[PDB]
């Protein structure tokens, strides 16, 4: 009965580079007979043919053990190979996230590990891939192979094979749009909700489909039913989960130990809502270097206990259902750690997860709630392939108040306001126009670059003045501690002028927390006052006021 | 016939990562590639193709009409230079009217270089990576490739040689898929034109939309000082503070005068009489703003500049220039687009408004700097384009201080 053969994929080696021409190891006369027998099966099955002296290129072959069996197997070592092969487009990228897949009444897993060795490889490509069976003694001419299929370990096999599986099952994938066909390795996993009386009736005729070129798949019960292990989860007919998660119990936690409690905590997130890990990775600011043995403080015992708590009992997430709508929930944690969950209804997680501020000195609440929606809008759209609801713990009224006013362009999709503390809030607003009857502050800072000591003061329109010496200083220090004083001898309303474009940088930016405790003070005032505007102006231009405080702090 | 086509010597392909795309897209460009398939205009590759360029669809507006659009800017700047055998309108620029038309449709009737193919692969991706992405590679020209309006060339040179022999007062230049028609006509026999234009190509073998520009009629934006008849110490210091920044580009503004008014520590709402010595000064300096800077030119061999700052409630300026202080033109739009509801909608409009012009008025898009976070523009910019084209662009994070002066 004829067969359809399979196209063979066009070859090259990466351009200037030649085929590797790697010494065959020497082997004991064991391995030797082993190997000899073991290609032996191969050349009769045709997956590789005996090769004259002309062909120049070698690869190396072993032979290992198989756990301690009765068995041998072969290992030819293509990593030189491999170096010199061109690159390929890897249609294996990504995995799919369980979060995204539907669910199956019925999915039975079909195994083709021979159809694998039915996949040709490029006629003008195999003399590359030659290798030596050493010959027992070194007395004779070692025996040379060259492949006629997908070896394995070549960089290009894995391509290869997928999307030669892939394009024989294109038409059957399209023609039955109610089944769901993967192909994870050497296994093919299909799908369905049909009643398992016609969804046998499906897999009848796919491995028809699949003799079409040849390709038999092995009419036996398959030892892989649901529950699958796969990529870190469980995947279970209605539901998924992570694997397990076992949080050590230890009196001694070094770099690697955290990192790997760190890692666990992460992979653990998408799916147990809550989970923190902010107090952790703080311990590992920032060595490369196991091991030392660092202590855990008061906040990492506190916040790792509570994972405990969390991780207590299993936890699964559903699947999605395309019918029903998307929704996203956030919440802040604190110390800028934020959790998610998103679910179609009510408390069915379908998965959940984290969202951690990156570098920074000065940041506020909203923006950080802003970079969160946009990673789960991401996120959603590769798994979803839309984008989904929010609920977050903002009032309409201060995200309005804060885009209108932000001086970069920003946006959130649809949302909702969900009222569960702690709220995100705008902590002070900088006023638009100078306040009348209000104290008028000129402030100003200086620092001398060697000697480190500098002047922060200010001078108002009612006489009062302050000028404070300071030691361990810059001048953009300086400028900060003048407007810190100007804040702390004011009444609940005041205009304060500076000349720092550093300092205005800082409070245009609008952060309510920073890494400068100096900032940090400068905020806390900001939140006690009534009233403030902040005004600059261009130094030593002959304005009063500047150019007064400007002589008091210089020296 | 296929004129040949080769990469700059050091570089290989485009290799871009194509970005997450929505449901309703992946089924748009599934539905146009399978058309694109049938007719020839590109095939379905296998893995030993290793490039990549990103691939998004479009509704160009008020319908419901996808076009697919492909990211070519890293195989333009990776393809080499084509020069053949334009430089610029420089009166389309000055062209009462001016109407843009897409002739991108006349790229699939010429084969491409078959050695050049594979450098054009792009890849529909699939919806939570479930499926392989579907691999396809152009076999025609390719819109929105650089290397496309340049190969046509010979053949829509003689393709409009009647119209323009027939018409030699309009002015007509082309920029990738796009063409450019310009005329001094009443905006009715503008239109005529224009619609026999395309019916002398769609005979010759969607180019019904039409977007009008008039370049005599833009507006331009220069620095203006505030007329006043009483000015406190705050609208003097914001005075001086303008006048000190704009010293830096027209060297004789002075503001000493107006400095010597805030002699004192006074309350910033404290009302201040201006001295005649100020006025004049006032004077001298809004008639030096009038005239326009010294020493500005354009350097074909550098890259355009175009900075945008958002100045609320719908407004937003922008400059374009190549030096540091040296304007080539700045701008604003308070137009209504996009808000009052969206923000993102607003800057992208506005940056394809900006795009255009520079491309009349250069031949060239410029390079952007955008006020906007890397992540939320990246998710968002688009669901809101409809250009044929897409320029470069980068991000800004620190608040620029010269914010009001341009407004
Ligand atoms: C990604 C994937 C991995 C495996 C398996 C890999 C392995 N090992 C098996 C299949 C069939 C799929 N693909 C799809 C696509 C759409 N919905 C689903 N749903 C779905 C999958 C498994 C279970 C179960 N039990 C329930 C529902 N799976
Ligand atoms: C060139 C000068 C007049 C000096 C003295 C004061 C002075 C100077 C500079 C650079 C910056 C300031 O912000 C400032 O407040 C100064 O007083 C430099
Ligand atoms: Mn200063
Ligand atoms: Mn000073």
């Amino acid at each position: 009965v004829p067969i359809s053969p399979i196209e063979t994929v066009p070859v090259k080696l990466k351009p200037g580079m030649d085929g590797p021409k790697v010494k065959q190891w020497p082997l004991t006369e064991e391995k030797i007979k082993a190997l000899v027998e073991i290609c032996t099966e191969m050349e009769k099955e045709g997956k590789i043919s005996k090769i004259g002296p002309e062909n120049p290129y070698n690869t190396p072959v072993f032979a290992i053990k198989k756990k301690d069996s009765t068995k041998w197997r072969k290992l030819v070592d293509f990593r030189e190979l491999n170096k010199r092969t061109q690159d390929f487009w890897e249609v294996q990228l990504g995995i799919p996230h369980p979060a995204g897949l539907k669910k199956k009444k019925s999915v039975t897993v079909l195994d083709v590990g021979d159809a694998y060795f039915s996949v040709p490889l490029d006629e003008d490509f195999r003399k590359y891939t030659a290798f030596t069976i050493p010959s027992i003694n070194n007395e004779t001419p070692g025996i040379r192979y060259q492949y006629n299929v997908l070896p394995q370990g070549w960089k290009g096999s894995p391509a290869i094979f997928q999307s030669s599986m892939t394009k024989i099952l294109e038409p059957f994938a399209a023609q039955n749009p109610d089944i769901v066909i993967y192909q994870y390795m050497d296994d093919l996993y299909v799908g369905s909700d049909l009643e398992i009386g016609q969804h046998r009736t499906k897999i009848e005729e796919l491995r028809q489909h699949l003799l079409r070129w040849g390709l038999t798949t092995p009419d036996k019960k398959h030892q892989k039913e649901p529950p699958f292990l796969w990529m870190g989860y469980e995947l279970h007919p209605d539901k998924w989960t992570v694997q397990p998660i076992v949080l050590p119990e230890k009196d001694s936690w070094t770099v690697n130990d955290i990192q790997k409690l760190v890692g666990k905590l992460n992979w653990a997130s998408q799916i147990y809502p809550g989970i923190k890990v902010r107090q952790l990775s703080k311990l590992l600011r920032g060595t490369k270097a196991l091991t030392e043995v660092i202590p855990l403080t008061e906040e990492a015992e506190l916040e790792l206990a509570e994972n405990r708590e969390i991780l207590k009992e299993p936890v699964h997430g559903v699947y999605y259902d395309p019918s029903k709508d998307l929704i996203a929930e956030i919440q802040k944690q604190g110390q800028g750690q934020w959790t998610y969950q998103i679910y179609q209804e009510p408390f069915k997680n379908l998965k959940t997860g984290k969202y951690a501020r990156m570098r920074g000195a000065h940041t506020n609440d909203v923006k950080q709630l802003t970079e969160a929606v946009q990673k789960i809008t991401t996120e959603s759209i590769v798994i979803w392939g839309k984008t989904p609801k929010f609920k977050l713990p903002i009032q309409k009224e201060t995200w309005e108040t804060w885009w209108t006013e932000y001086w970069q362009a920003t946006w959130i999709p649809e949302w909702e306001f969900v009222n569960t503390p702690p709220l995100v809030k705008l902590w002070y607003q900088l006023e638009k126009e100078p306040i009348v009857g209000a104290e008028t502050f000129y402030v100003d800072g200086a620092a001398n670059r060697e000697t480190k000591l500098g002047k922060a003061g200010y001078v108002t329109n009612k006489g009062r003045q302050k000028v404070v010496p300071l030691t361990n200083t810059t001048n953009q220090k300086t400028e900060l501690q003048a407007i810190y004083l100007a804040l702390q001898d004011s009444g609940l309303e005041v205009n304060i002028v500076t000349d720092s474009q550093y300092a205005l940088g800082i409070i245009q930016a609008q952060p309510d927390k920073s890494e400068s405790e100096l900032v940090n003070q400068i905020i806390e005032q900001l939140i006690k006052k009534e009233k403030v505007y902040l005004a600059w102006v261009p130094a030593h231009k002959g304005i009063g006021g500047n150019e007064q405080v400007d002589k008091l702090v210089s020296a | 016939e296929t004129v040949p086509v080769k990469l700059k010597p050091g570089m290989d392909g485009p290799k871009v990562k194509q970005w997450p795309l929505t449901e309703e897209k992946i089924k748009a460009l599934v539905e146009i590639c399978t058309e694109m398939e049938k007719e020839g205009k590109i095939s379905k590759i296998g893995p030993e193709n290793p490039y990549n360029t990103p691939v998004f669809a479009i509704k160009k507006k008020d319908s419901t009409k996808w076009r697919k659009l492909v990211d070519f800017r890293e195989l333009n700047k990776r393809t080499q230079d084509f020069w053949e055998v334009i430089p610029h309108p420089a009166g389309l620029k000055k062209k009462k009217s001016v109407t843009v038309l897409d002739v991108g449709d006349a790229y699939f009737s010429v084969p491409l270089d078959e050695d050049f193919r594979k450098y054009t692969a792009f890849t529909i991706p699939s919806i939570n990576n479930e499926t392989p992405g579907i691999r396809y590679q152009y076999n025609v020209l390719p819109q929105g490739w650089k290397g496309s309006p340049a190969i046509f060339q010979s053949s829509m040179t003689k393709i409009l040689e009647p119209f323009k022999k027939q018409n030699p007062d309009i002015v007509i230049y082309q920029y990738m898929d796009d063409l450019y028609v310009g005329s001094d006509l009443e905006i009715g026999q503008h239109r005529t034109k224009i619609e026999e234009l395309r019916q002398h190509l769609l005979r010759w073998g969607f180019l019904w939309m039409g977007y009008e520009l008039h370049p005599d009629k833009w507006t331009v934006q220069p620095i203006v000082l505030p007329e006043k008849d009483s000015w406190t110490v705050n609208d003097i210091q914001k005075l001086v503070g303008k006048l000190n920044w704009a010293s830096q580009i027209y060297p004789g503004i002075k503001v000493r005068q107006l400095s010597k008014l805030l002699r004192g520590t006074k309350a910033l709402t404290e009302v201040i009489p201006l001295t005649e010595e100020a006025e004049l000064e006032l004077a001298e300096n809004r008639e030096i703003l009038k005239e326009p800077v010294h020493g500005v030119y354009y350097d074909p061999s550098k890259d355009l500049i175009a900075e945008i700052q958002k100045q609320g409630q719908g407004q937003w300026t922008y400059q374009i220039y190549q030096e540091p202080f040296k304007n080539l033109k700045t701008g604003k739009y308070a137009r209504m687009r996009g808000a009052h509801t969206n923000d993102v909608k607003q800057l992208t409009e506005a940056v394809q408004k900006i795009t255009t012009e520079s491309i009349v008025i250069w031949g060239k898009t410029p390079k952007f700097k955008l006020p906007i976070q890397k992540e939320t523009w990246e998710t968002w910019w688009t669901e809101y384009w409809q250009a044929t084209w897409i320029p470069e662009w980068e991000f800004v994070n620190t608040p620029p201080l010269v914010k009001l002066w341009y407004q």
